[PDB]
RNA sequence: AAUUGAAGAGUUUGAUCAUGGCUCAGAUUGAACGCUGGCGGCAGGCCUAACACAUGCAAGUCGAACGGUAACAGGAAGAAGCUUGCUUCUUUGCUGACGAGUGGCGGACGGGUGAGUAAUGUCUGGGAAACUGCCUGAUGGAGGGGGAUAACUACUGGAAACGGUAGCUAAUACCGCAUAACGUCGCAAGACCAAAGAGGGGGACCUUCGGGCCUCUUGCCAUCGGAUGUGCCCAGAUGGGAUUAGCUAGUAGGUGGGGUAACGGCUCACCUAGGCGACGAUCCCUAGCUGGUCUGAGAGGAUGACCAGCCACACUGGAACUGAGACACGGUCCAGACUCCUACGGGAGGCAGCAGUGGGGAAUAUUGCACAAUGGGCGCAAGCCUGAUGCAGCCAUGCCGCGUGUAUGAAGAAGGCCUUCGGGUUGUAAAGUACUUUCAGCGGGGAGGAAGGGAGUAAAGUUAAUACCUUUGCUCAUUGACGUUACCCGCAGAAGAAGCACCGGCUAACUCCGUGCCAGCAGCCGCGGUAAUACGGAGGGUGCAAGCGUUAAUCGGAAUUACUGGGCGUAAAGCGCACGCAGGCGGUUUGUUAAGUCAGAUGUGAAAUCCCCGGGCUCAACCUGGGAACUGCAUCUGAUACUGGCAA
């Protein structure tokens, strides 16, 4: 409120309106893989782990994952569907 | 911190002549030494075992000046200092600046000899002196500065000391005002008439 | 950047200064490893008065130890390369 | 007139009830000073500790003797 | 050099001994009350209400990021009061520099208060499942585009706070495709991922005449590592109470998904029915902790004010965001409590930051000064910001000293005081006399804390470069809040500077006089009966001393919870008496691991602190140097006498 770097107040909302739409542009396509986990096909659920396979390792390296998530996500994913087969 | 009060009075309630009021006629016949201090005290006391150490106590806080707050310090370093504590001790009581200079003949008493200690008067190893709870340490000389040297007073004192027995472990030159400290003073070199004994079991308990 | 840098002792009006490794947020008087030397600006050349141990200086900055000005004042008032 | 040695906190003057603030305490001006002790109504005291003026007028006298009940 | 340290006395009785409480002499206070009061240096100085809080001030910076230029300073196209360029002036942002906005970084550091918490904490060893901005080393790369957007305009709401909409545009801001590896996922194939640019100088070339181009400086990005700030787990200790006996339902555990940087019931799904506890569980009260300080022979007790580490907290309660890191002291939102501005719509706020206010209270500080020191943030640097600090005010609160004057001085004055009324005494005391006057007071000389930084030259490297940047000594003019500093010399005069407790014993120091178990005295036993060494005053001393007594508190003495180191027939104390599962111990012989114990080595036991020997403050206190200590803990490898387990 009253130091003269309020702005970062006013900066924190600017930014995180910003990180949560990249947060909720992540999801979305980690849920994406999950849309196609029940249905059977091994390769359905593949075609679209590739589409969060660059936006996953994109925000990682834009700098929201710590690296470490994105590595967890792509390895339990890759043995959902290997797990069936 | 000083008495500066009726201080023959404290030689007559102690009996012995610890030196205060020396000056030029050193019999005193003024006194009457060896009697009661004041108005009622006709009758001799008992001097029970408390007293008796408390009567020598005030023999040694008058020689050199020492008060109560003063004398209980130098007995908790020396508890540490090996040996003969009671030595270790005088070897506290031995490096005073109104300590030396009593010994040095510049003075009648010690009061005197505070005078010119208290007066800036005092050069000692090429430094200008202060404060008189200096422990001079051997290797090291007594000087006066020059403004405040021979001036109307300095002449019958060092008479009077020129007759004592110049107790060697400190020399004297006395003629140009200097003097020279070569060591510590042992149990074999004071009067002998004062019994430490009693001071320590004073602070034995 | 854990740094070397001064730290501060002494007295009223009398500084002396022991010499210290710390991060460089970590209280000036407190929290620090490994002290290597001390400095008194009062010098009195009787018999000390700065020293310094130089071979942890050149060690920990082989971590990276960024100094700071006054010990490396002090660097050119020892004579180091003497 | 009491015989005690008090201290400053500042001096104030009002402007409408304004305490604005002052340092300066000009002969010839009024001051209402803050915080001190002891001081009483008709005490006569003395900054550069010289004898004073002294000043005794505290001579009017009540007319009612009514105790009280808290 | 470094543990040379342990004492008692009064008090029950006519008297003695024993028992045993009581009390006192020591030391130490974060102190307080009263009496009185000169000075210097060094430390500390709201503990009680984490009570409520007016006022000012504690975190800003970069233009070498940029669009811009709102002030201000030059200069420039142009231009004159007509003193023919001494200059009035609108324009341009060409520069200095930069309010404001965007943006990089910090704001989690430092500071402040102990309310919570008996264990997610601390301390001290050990770990395995992670990260790490700034910092640093090495290794590749650093191409080419784009769309929004504040600011700034048009119009404009509101008392203000604070905003409103349509537009437009720049940037180390944001988002794209290429291109990626010793980086990531996966058995193996393969599949994806980054960014940037500003500044300085300059020769030909080049000139669309912003420069392109070479290069130095500075900077970004990916990664393997380190210093490292931090997160997490385990063992053992870390308080009182059994008049606190059972407690628990994500509670113990598995599988499966998910979860966080990381490991787990950390969380859902289902199965199993256990987990902890009388070797103290849960419940309750109180409390931050440690190094350490106080005392003490030692072992132990009490206690963590100042100092440094760790923890917790930010009015109360909660949640999540941003960021390297927060569930954020001086940040968001919601809620509550209580206050403040109001033109009555609506608005705010956080001193357990410095200083202060009222109140609480036996009690505790300037509504202070400067950024010179050191540390920090930002930045290229110059600098700015710095109540972090360096000082400086108030306080005999404490720890140490200085001085309050000295020699001579007998008729042994006066006066007081007591008295065989003779005398003695106060008392060398004073007066008097001769010096001297430290600090005073006062007047002037006058070191160091100062290192740097900036300006100029040259040289050593870089490169096209004799340029720039960096570095090297030198040269030049300057930077001190403290400060009428410390400190030295000189001046007249002893002129301004002594008081407080006590006197029956403990426990050193007396008679009267005045009251008569009256008024009073006191730590303890006890005094006062007109006829007191205990009461009140005076005088005489006593102890101490600019401090002194009393009061409160811890330890000692207390062998008064006695492991070191006590007793139980009569003094407090043997269950009314047996039985007995837990539990505690245990005859002798052989072998055996080596648990216990023992030796040695290694690493840790932060620094300060206590101690030993020195240096510097003139000496002391104080401030430090080396060293010792840290009595401990764990781990590795050895010994088998006595204990334990194991076996005959």
């Amino acid at each position: 409120n009253i130091k003269s770097a309020k702005k970062r107040a006013i900066q924190s909302e600017k930014a995180r309106k910003h990180n949560a739409s990249r947060r909720s542009m992540m999801r979305t396509f980690i849920k994406k893989v999950y849309a196609a986990i029940e249905a059977g096909d091994k390769a359905a659920a593949q075609k679209a782990f590739n589409e969060m396979q660059p936006i996953v390792d994109r925000q990682a390296a834009k700098g929201l994952i710590h690296k470490n998530k994105a590595a967890r996500h792509k390895a339990n994913l890759t043995a959902q569907i290997n797990k069936l087969a | 911190a000083r008495y500066l009060g009726p201080k023959l009075k404290l030689s007559r309630r102690e009996g012995t002549d610890l030196f205060l009021k020396s000056g030029v006629r050193a019999i005193d016949t003024k006194c009457k030494i060896e009697q009661a201090p004041g108005q009622h005290g006709a009758r001799k006391p008992r001097l029970s075992d408390y007293g008796v150490q408390l009567r020598e106590k005030q023999k040694v806080r008058r020689i050199y000046g020492v008060l109560e707050r003063q004398f209980r310090n130098y007995y908790k370093e020396a508890a540490r200092l090996k040996g003969n504590t009671g030595e270790n001790l005088l070897a506290l009581l031995e490096g005073r600046l109104d300590n030396v200079v009593y010994r040095m003949g510049f003075g009648a008493t010690r009061a005197e000899a505070r005078q010119l200690v208290s007066h800036k008067a005092i050069m000692v190893n090429g430094r200008v002196v202060n404060i008189a709870s200096y422990q001079v340490s051997p290797n090291d000389v007594v000087s006066i500065r020059e403004k405040a040297k021979k001036q109307s007073r300095v002449k019958a004192a060092l008479e009077l000391a020129e007759q004592r027995e110049k107790p060697t472990w400190l020399e004297v030159d006395a003629g140009k005002m200097e003097g020279t400290f070569k060591r510590k003073p042992e149990r074999s070199d004071l009067s002998a008439d004062i019994n430490e004994h009693l001071i320590v079991e004073l602070y034995s308990k | 950047m854990v740094t070397i840098r001064l730290a501060r002792h002494g007295a009223k009006k009398r500084p002396f200064y022991q010499v210290v490794v710390a991060d460089s947020r970590n209280a000036r008087n407190g929290r620090f490893i490994e002290r290597v030397g001390f400095f008194n600006p009062i010098a009195s050349e009787k018999e000390e008065g700065t020293r310094l141990d130089l071979d942890r200086i050149a060690h920990w900055v082989g971590q990276g130890a960024t100094i700071s000005d006054r010990v490396a004042a002090l660097i050119k008032e020892v004579n180091k390369a003497a | 007139v009491k015989a005690a040695r008090e201290r400053f906190g500042r001096i104030v003057q009002m402007h409408a009830n304004k305490r604005e603030e002052i340092k300066e305490v000009r002969a010839g001006d009024i001051a209402a000073a803050i915080g001190l002790k002891d001081v009483t109504t008709g005490d006569t005291l003395c900054d550069p500790d010289a004898p004073i003026i002294l000043e005794r007028m505290e001579f009017p006298e009540p007319v009612i003797s009514i105790a009280v009940e808290p």
